[PDB]
């Protein structure tokens, strides 16, 4: 199943204060009306490709939604990312980890870490050795889809990790919705407010 | 702009560089804002 | 030229006579300035003596690669080896490494025969550089090598070699013949030093020694090794709290956060162009008129540095 | 008077009060001289 | 309706390309008299306004 | 040969055969920082 993506996946290209502004750039972004895939985690999680990264999205109420999993082939032959959110802390390691045939949470190592009502919004992304994580959380009025409307995610965390990830899975806890959009390098022109803001943007 | 200079920020190339090189990557930047000041003029004197 | 605004206008004119009128005069003020360092007040010492100082290095066809980041970073200390045969930085000058401060920095490190050291550099081709070790030609970095027939030979056979820092392994792979007897045939020791200039937050930075911040003055300043000559002010900027510097209209550097306390300095130039000089002609009269375009009047003081002219 | 208007960077934000060398001089008649 | 006037501009020549420094001043110096003959343009059309 | 300079100097010394490299220019190191420095425009030979 699909839907059709507005103008979400806009996120701050770089760590600089611009204001009263367009800027024109080029990145990796999620392309304007574009179709995303719909999931529901009631009743599922796939192994996904990654492509150049991922604009990643749940609606939700209940927080079954717990992480994701991001590497090659997932069963120890490799580095793979794994992130948990645990409603207390966040923990993220890229481990050669051996993870379950069919992976969740229960109701060699390098880098290691510990820090519908809803849409929480993220972007991973993987360039010259370092994973990015953008996010943003707002209210929404509509179980079916994505909302009309713009909005711009900001830095989570960057991790310098050098994976050279291919595939993708999120993290539901077991004994909520979630869409997939693959980013594409695009051209965008970005308006920053006075606040620094960006308001909106071209693709 | 960079006009072939390795930043187009003239505070990196004398921050990065010394003057064997940073005088020529700074050279492309003074070469390239005033042709871009001379072409400014040029088309302000024919709009005037 | 820098005496008073009847000489700047006639040095701004090449002439000793001046023709009544007003004249936009060339800034020949004296502006005399001083420095300003603000780097992190981090306090661990960068680990590159376990790269430098490790019993052995990789193979080149498998080379090792640290990562150096939350540190000062004295590379003055390791320049001041004796046994560097060789020593290039591009994109940098081994000069101002001292002076400078990067994100994070990765140091590859590996032996080769002391003919294939030229190799090694941004751009270059052979049957080390395509196939093994692979530097980018837009690089900024440093590579550093030397002979180490009196680590490295006995011949050593254990020592072997076989995209822009590419590590990949039928095979092509091959074995080195390091002899104590070995000129070019003796084993060297080289190490790349790659440093990351993106945006971010600085972790990675020189020995050189952070000053108080002054405020309200012309200053020659340097936060995490971005520098200029400016006035460093205070200013009502809503910084995100992921960025470390704001930019201008032109895309120049306007305001930084300083690294030691996150407050947000607004930077502006010291110079002040904007004078106007109203002169009858030096043929009537030496005396003159000054204006200062679009400045109020209760700021002229402040806005010339009159104190310090 | 009020048919011409601004929305461009260059003038706009320089008479909102830019400082790279460009600056706006006022005209010898000011608008109510003419 | 007719245009009559533009709005005057002054480009400081040398706080446009070299940003108040004194290294870039010091370089701008070998290009010669283009600098001050920017400014002499833009001031012949300011006061043709 | 076809140069005809005002005075001509000579300076003259040992040093360690690695440290050859730091008599340049744009150089640095124990030689070129503590001991013998050239001017950075520097218009001469270097002869070891």
């Amino acid at each position: 199943a699909y839907t059709n993506s507005f103008t979400r996946g806009v996120y701050y290209p770089d760590k600089v204060f611009r204001s009263s502004v367009l800027h024109s750039t080029q990145d990796l972004f999620l392309p304007f009306f574009s179709n995303v895939t719909w999931f529901h985690a009631i009743h599922d999680n796939p192994v996904l490709p990654f492509n150049d990264g991922v604009y990643f999205a749940s609606t939700e109420k209940s927080n079954i939604i717990r992480g994701w999993i991001f590497g090659t082939t997932l069963d120890s032959k490799t580095q793979s990312l794994l992130i948990v959110n645990n409603a207390t802390n966040v923990v993220i390691k890229v481990c050669e980890f051996q993870f379950c045939n069919d992976p969740f949470l229960g109701v060699n190592c390098t880098f290691e870490y510990v820090s519908f009502k809803n849409l929480r919004e993220f972007v991973f992304k993987n360039i010259d050795g370092y994973f990015k994580i953008y996010s943003k959380h707002t209210p929404i009025n509509l179980v079916r889809d994505l909302p009309q409307g713009f909005s711009a995610l900001e830095p989570l965390v960057d991790l310098p990790i050098g994976i050279n990830i291919t595939r993708f899975q999120t993290l539901l806890a077991l004994h909520a919705a979630y869409y997939v959009g693959y980013l594409q390098p695009r051209t965008f022109l970005l308006k920053y407010n006075e606040n620094g803001t960006i308001t909106d943007a071209v693709d | 702009s960079n006009f072939g200079a390795i930043s187009s920020v003239l505070n990196d190339i004398l921050s990065r560089l010394c003057p064997p090189e940073a005088e020529v990557q700074i050279d492309r930047l003074i070469t390239g804002r005033l042709q871009s000041l001379q072409t400014y003029v040029t088309q302000q004197l024919i709009r005037a | 030229c820098a005496l008073d605004p009847l000489s700047e206008t006639k040095c701004t004119l090449k002439s000793f006579t001046v023709e009544k009128g007003i004249y936009q005069t060339s800034n020949f003020r004296v502006q005399p300035t001083e420095s300003i360092v603000r780097f992190p007040n981090i306090t661990n010492l960068c680990p590159f003596g376990e790269v430098f100082n490790a019993t052995r290095f990789a193979s080149v066809y498998a080379w090792n690669r640290k990562r150096i980041s939350n540190c000062v970073a004295d590379y003055s200390v390791l320049y001041n080896s004796a046994s560097f045969s060789t020593f290039k930085c591009y994109g940098v000058c081994p000069t101002k490494l001292n002076d400078l401060c990067f994100t994070n920095v990765y140091a590859d490190s590996f032996v080769i025969r002391g003919d294939e050291v030229r190799q090694i550099a941004p751009g270059q081709t052979g049957k080390i550089a395509d196939y093994n070790y692979k530097l980018p030609d837009d690089f900024t970095g440093c590579v550093i090598a030397w002979n180490s027939n009196n680590l490295d030979s006995k011949g050593n056979y254990n020592y072997l070699y076989r995209k822009p820092f590419e590590r990949d392994i039928y095979f092509p792979l091959q074995s080195y013949g390091f002899q104590p007897t070995n000129v070019g045939y003796q084993p060297y020791r080289v190490v790349v030093l790659s440093f990351e200039l993106l945006h971010a937050p600085a972790t990675v930075c020189g020995p050189k020694k952070s000053t108080n911040l002054v405020k309200n003055k012309c200053v020659n300043f340097n936060f995490n090794g971005l520098t200029g000559t400016g006035v460093l002010t205070e200013s009502n900027k809503k910084f995100l709290p992921f960025q470390q510097f704001g930019r201008d209209i032109a895309d120049t550097t306007d305001a930084v956060r300083d690294p030691q306390t996150l407050e947000i300095l607004d930077i502006t130039p010291c110079s002040f162009g904007g004078v106007s000089v109203i002169t009858p002609g030096t043929n009537t009269s030496n005396q003159v008129a000054v204006l200062y375009q679009d400045v109020n009047c209760t700021e002229v003081p402040v806005a010339i540095h009159a104190d310090q002219l | 008077f009020n048919k011409v208007t601004l929305a461009d960077a260059g003038f706009i934000k320089q008479y909102g009060d830019k400082f790279n060398g460009l600056t706006v001089l006022p005209p010898l008649l000011t608008d109510e001289m003419i | 309706i007719l245009p009559v006037s533009m709005t005057k501009t002054s480009v400081d020549c040398t706080m446009y390309i070299c940003g108040d420094s004194t290294e870039c001043s010091n370089l701008l110096l070998q290009y010669g008299s283009f600098c001050t003959q920017l400014n002499r343009a833009l001031t012949g059309i300011a006061v043709e306004q």
